[PDB]
Order: structure tokens, then sequence, then C-alpha cells
């Protein structure tokens, strides 16, 4: 009390002098810790003080005496003792000279906070496994998660400040430097977020860090594929639009974007362009591509207005499902398409070996088993179709068409009374399945 | 015999269900906690064998 | 037969706390062509009845190669079928045993502008549960019941040994190659069927694998990692793409 910070300061150089002198000679380095905890201590009172009476510019060794003691301990496994050390350090009262200080030892330990312990062994702050924040009205931690997303988000808040706007007048390192942080704290933001499914929360960061992105492949690509998740279309389609243009090498991207067209957006054009630039383009990405382009050409047939297009849009459909099918021998989905394809023109043994080569690649398929029930209706089979989609239900008794399937069989061939139970059964399932 | 509609009237409705599944919970505990271990096995392996029956069926019916 | 004087001596609290007796049960557990399977097995699940975590966490890291061998034999051959029932058993102490109520997992989001300890200028979301209880097993369900008992596994990682996490990888290694001509390249012998896997299960996988990078195990956790990412570009999830593409650009 009532002490010059100087003399504070000196004793804490020779603190850290003589810890220095003490371990390059031939236990003593537990107290040589000691002495450099003690020692960072005095250099936060020196610090918190100096600041209080400026109030009312060369950090070397505070830095240093207290890093390098739980680095050692790292080295050793002390990793408890760092923890405390770093939750101590946090607690403080912010320092303006060291909110540098604040962003590393904030960043280390939210990097080794997700990859180094479990959930037992997890403890608050406020109990044992000068002036500091207190109250009652503060938020207290609970879990790691809690802690992480908030020392996460607040690196975050300050990072955005100190950004140097991607100046590229003739220097390029600062602009370097501050796009590696952003991009490592986006990275481990990202991480922590993605393991709990909060998807829009994660969207919106990705969107709020698009200021510093130009010629950037990594963050457009990120917030792609970040968008497609939470549900919206027509931003996700323009975006991958964008990184079609940026790098145009892969065929992940064209294949996602024609998927999105395809989907409940319901547009055919751009499908169609996106299919022929991927078959433009090893195997199984052609084969997909050809397979895309089927798709949307039968697709296509079923809109039309007119005879004589529905008939070219069906053979060139069967055309691309044939060439796709002997590209590839070894996947069921292709084969079901052709024999679903085939089906439409009647001929009716073809279509049969096909799904049943189907069924032989796999024999669990639930559209798989429907397809085989109903082929047996166009030849008048109609006991082993009901058989069919008895085992069907077996597998699947929550399902609704293979049900409605169910009943119009069975109004067909047995009797109106059994429709009717069906029928009270599936009103049942519906009433039982929401609310 | 007959279905009427107004069994479907009732069926719509809610009759008040949310009391056995306390019991339906007391006898799985039942089951698990406190029944035999030894037949659990048997009757495991007899489904599985049906299970591998009722494929090769279908498997067989569906040539035909 | 070291596990055969073992239960002669079995059938009180420091019966735990064996030296060689985690690779013993390596051993047996290795192959299906064992005779104990069954009382071995029951014995496990025995183990689990009693409140101390020094047995549920010493029996725990077995789940996955045992996993992994049955539902490949299976998927081709005589079953079993009561692995199974330890299965629903577990899922169903870890859904409805605790004291009578349900498990409803939720946390809080921290506000920025709300004042907090650290700094001065949270609505509870559930990940996980209810769950019904399971009775039988069914190519509906199963995947489900699955994915929860591997986040229930993925709880208590600092425990087990590192023979556990090298199981662990090199199960992870061929589940999502088994189908596809990538494995032939990677040389691996064995059934050869594939497995229609979800996505979830594939999201708690990469969670799971990420520990073991730091943890000694680099170059099966490197190409189990590159696995998992083509098997996700070609059967297009967008979630699991994202999270090996997040994981990749982060490391030094």
């Amino acid at each position: 009390t009532a002490v010059p910070p100087y003399r504070l300061r000196v004793i804490a150089e020779a603190y850290a002098t003589k810890g220095l002198c003490l371990e390059k000679l031939p236990d003593r380095e537990q107290d040589v810790i000691t002495c450099y905890e003690k020692a960072g201590d005095i250099a936060l009172l020196y610090l918190q003080e100096i600041e209080r009476v400026i109030l009312s510019e060369l950090g070397f060794f505070l830095e240093t005496g207290l890093q390098r003691a739980h680095v050692l301990y790292f080295k050793n496994g002390n990793l408890t003792r760092g923890v405390g050390r770093f939750r101590e350090l946090l607690r403080a009262v912010e320092t303006r000279t060291t909110q540098n200080l604040r962003m590393t030892i904030a960043r280390q330990l939210a990097e080794i906070l997700l990859r180094g312990m479990c959930e037992q062994s997890y403890w608050n702050p406020l109990e044992d496994p000068a002036r500091v924040y207190s109250g009652e009205n503060i938020f207290c931690p609970q879990e790691n998660t809690e802690e992480a997303l908030l020392l996460l988000l607040i690196s975050e808040s300050m990072a955005n400040r100190d950004a140097v706007l991607s100046r590229i007048p003739e220097h390029k390192s600062d602009r370097l430097i501050s796009l590696q942080s952003a991009s490592v704290v986006y990275d481990l933001l990202t991480i922590a977020l993605g393991r709990r499914g909060q998807y829009e929360m994660l969207s919106e960061c990705l969107e709020r860090a698009m200021k510093f992105a130009f010629e950037e492949f990594h963050l457009w690509y990120q917030f792609a594929l970040s968008l497609m998740a939470a549900g919206k279309s027509a931003r996700a389609v323009k975006v991958l639009k964008e990184c079609i243009r940026l790098k145009p090498d892969d065929a992940t991207i064209p294949l996602l974007a024609a998927k999105l067209c395809m989907g409940s957006l319901h547009w055919l054009e751009e499908a169609e362009k996106f299919a022929k630039t991927v078959v433009d383009v090893t195997s199984e990405f052609k084969a997909k591509g050809y397979l895309a382009l089927g798709l949307t050409y039968s697709l296509q047939a079923t809109d039309a207005s007119l005879r004589g297009m529905q008939e070219v849009l069906q053979r060139k459909a069967l055309l691309a499902f044939q060439r796709a099918h002997s590209l590839s021998p070894t996947d069921h989905q292709a084969a079901f398409y052709l024999a679903l394809q085939l089906a439409i023109s009647r001929q009716i043994p073809e279509a049969l070996g096909y799904v049943r080569q189907a069924l032989q690649l796999q024999g669990d398929d639930a559209n798989s088993l429907h397809l085989l029930a109903l082929l047996l209706s166009a030849q008048k089979h109609y006991h082993d179709a009901l058989n069919i989609i008895d085992m069907a239900l077996s597998e699947y008794p929550e399902n609704f068409i293979l049900l409605f399937s169910k009943v119009k069989l069975q109004s067909l061939c047995r009797g109106p009374d059994e429709a009717l139970l069906t029928c009270k059964h599936m009103l049942q399932i519906w009433k039982s399945c929401y609310n | 015999e007959e279905i009427t509609f107004e069994a479907l009237k009732k069926a719509i409705d809610t009759s008040g269900m949310e009391e056995q599944e306390k019991e339906k919970r007391r006898l799985v505990i039942e089951k698990f906690q406190k029944a035999p271990f030894e037949e659990i096995a048997a009757q495991c392996e007899s489904k599985a064998n049906l299970l591998h029956d009722r494929l090769a069926q279908i498997l067989e019916l569906t040539i035909r | 037969g070291v596990v055969e004087e073992w239960l002669s001596e079995f059938k009180l609290p420091n019966y735990a706390t064996k030296s060689s007796l985690v690779s013993s049960l390596y051993k047996v557990i290795q192959e299906p062509q064992s005779e104990l399977l069954e009382p071995v097995c029951h014995q496990l699940f025995e183990f689990y009845r009693s409140g101390e975590e020094q047995l549920l966490q010493f029996t725990l890291q077995f789940l996955p190669e045992l996993i992994w061998c049955y539902l490949a034999v299976s998927a081709s051959v005589h079953s079993s079928g009561c692995i199974e029932a330890l299965l629903l058993g577990v899922y169903n102490l870890e859904i409805v045993d605790k004291q009578g109520h349900t498990k409803v997992l939720s946390f809080t989001i921290p506000s920025l502008s709300k004042p907090s300890v650290y700094h001065e200028p949270l609505s509870k979301v559930v990940y996980s549960g209810p769950h019904p209880q399971r009775e039988m097993l069914t190519a509906q369900n199963r995947f489900e019941v699955l994915t929860f008992l591997l986040l229930c596994y993925n709880a208590a990682l600092t425990y087990m040994p590192s023979v556990s996490l090298q199981s662990l990888c090199q199960i992870c290694s061929r589940i999502c190659v088994c189908g596809y001509p990538r494995q032939h390249v990677r040389k691996y012998k064995g059934i050869s069927s594939r497995i229609p896997v979800s996505s979830g299960f594939m999201v708690q996988m990469l969670t799971g694998i990420y520990f073991a990078f730091y943890n000694g195990e680099w170059d099966l956790a490197q190409k189990a990692l590159d696995d998992i990412i083509y098997r996700a570009q070609l059967e297009l999830y967008p979630e699991p793409l994202l999270v090996a593409n997040a994981i990749k650009a982060s490391l030094p």
C-alpha cells in the first residue's frame, strides 16, 4: 500500500531474472514457478494501478513470466493449473493496452477447450476443481459450450474493429495477418456451432463476415453451403452461380446447383444447363450428371402439352438412363430409375428384369418393393401384390403411400370391409402422429 | 359386420389415452430388468431365422 | 481362458480397482466364432445395473467393435440377435432410467447485448429427446438408436485408452467405403456390401474423430477424414461435407 509502481516493476524484473538464472544451474522448480506466478500477479497489479493513475507502454515481463510458466506446465502436463491461470487472467479488469493479449489468451483458451477434456471434467469458474468484475446480474457460465461461444463472440466482435479493411495499396502483410485471424476465429465459431444444429445463427454470422471477402473461394463456398442447410434457396442459387464463376474446376458445385433447381423451387432450364455443364467435363461424376440430365428430361415430359415432344423427351431420357447404367453397373439407384422410366412405355418384362436386378443389388429399398408390388397389378396377380404390400408395411408401419396402395388393392380383391378397417387404422395412425 | 360414420367421428375425437403409457413403461421394465435372459437369446435367434426364411421366400417369389 | 476363471471367482465394490482383462476381452470379442458369447455378454450387461461410474466407464469402450462386427456379419449366416438386447437396454436406461422421468437435453444462447461476468456493453433449445422407448429393431429406427448410443459414448472421451481410439478409427475407415471401388485401392478385404448410413450418424462420427487428431493418432485420422469427405461428396450430404471442409482448413 502507498508504494510507487516502479519498485514493483523492478522487483518483478528481478524475479524474472532470478528464475532465468535458477534453472540454468545444476523441488526447486516449483519454487521458481511460484516466483513466476507472484511476478505475474505483481505485474497485473502494476498495470492496473498505473492505468488507474493515468486515467485520473511496453509490456515485456508479464507475458513472458506468466505464459512461459504454464507453457512449461503444458510441457509437463499440468492442465488444471494453466486453465485456472487463464481464468484468473480473463476475469480481471480489462486493460486497453493489453487488448491484443486478451485476444490471444481468449483464442488459446478456446482452441483447447473443445478438444482436450470431457463433459464430467468441467467446473464453473466460481469454485475450485486487485479489482475483479463481479455482481449478481452477470451471466454465470454453466457448460463448456456457453463460455466457449461467449469467448468466440467477444473475440469476433473486437476483431472486426481492428480490421485493416483489406487496404492493399502496396503492402500486404497486415491484411494477410488480419485475414488469417478472421479465418481461424470464424472456423472455430462454425465448428463450435455445427455440432448442436443451429444453422440460422451460423448463416447470419457467416453473412456478417462478407465485408472482407473479395476474391476468396473458401469464405464464399462456406457461406453457400451454410445457406442450403437453413432452407433458403434463391440466395443459395445465386451464391452457387458466383462460386461456379470464381473457379470452374469442380463438379460438386454444379451438381448441388442442379439439385436445388430440380427441387421444390421447380425450375427446369437452369437444371438442364447445369447438367450439360457437368457432362461437358472420374466416371462417377459424369454418371451422376447423365442421371440428372435424364431426370430433368423425364420431368419435362410430364409437363408437356402435345404429342410428339412427349415421345422425344421419353426416348432421350431412356437413352440417357441406358448410358448412365452402362457407365456404372454398381449403383441400384440408376437401375431403379431406369426400370421406373421403362415401365412408362408399357414394356413389362424388361422393366421386371431391371427391377429384379435392382433388388439383387439392394433388397431393402422402400420404393423398389412398392414398384415390384405395383408391377404385378398389370399382370393380374393380386394376392402376391397384397403379400408384397404386407411385407413393405411390416418394414415401414408409419408410411402413407404404401397403405394407400394397400387400400386400393384390397378394394379390388377381397372386399370393402378390409378397406374400411385399413382406413380406420390410417385415421388412428394420423391422430397418433400429430397433435 | 358394418362400420358406421359415428365410428370414424369418435375415432378422430380423442378418448383420453394419456394414462396407459405409465403401465406400458412398467411392463417394458418388468420385461427387461427382471425377466429371465436365457430365453431372450433363443427367441431373438428364432426371430432372425424367420427373418431369413421370409427373405428367402420373397426372393424366390420375385422370379415367379 | 482367464475370463473363465474370472467368472468362476465372480459369480465387493473393489472388484475392478486388471492389467490384461481388456486385452483378453478384445481377444475373445474380435471374432464371432466363440462359445461363451452369451454368458459373458449378459455378464457385461450385469455391470450396468449398479450406479457407480468406475464400472460403466470400464465396460463402455467395447461398443464400436461389437457393433461393426455384428452389423456387418448380419448384412451378408447365423445371427445371435442378443447384442441388440444389450443395445436396447443401454438405450432405455439412458433415455428413461435416471429417476423416473425422461431426458430433455438443452442449453442457452449467450447474448452479447446483456452484460456478463467477463464483459459489459438465451431461450431453451433442445437438440435431443424425448425419444420413445424401443422394443425391437427394424430398418426404420435402428440408425436413430445407433446415433443416440454413439452420442452417449462421446461424453467421456478422456478415460478410454488409446487402443479404443485405434479400434474406433479403424472401424471408421472401411465402414463408409465398403461398397465402392475406392476401398479396392485401399486394399480392404471382407464383405463386399454397403450400408445406408445417415447424416446424423456421420456428424457424430466427425465429432468423435476430431478429438483423435491431437491424441497421437495422426495418419489413421487423416485417411478416415478423407474417406468420410469422399463418401459425403458422393452421397451429396451438405452438413457432413461442411464439417469436414471446416476441419480440413484448421491443421498446421
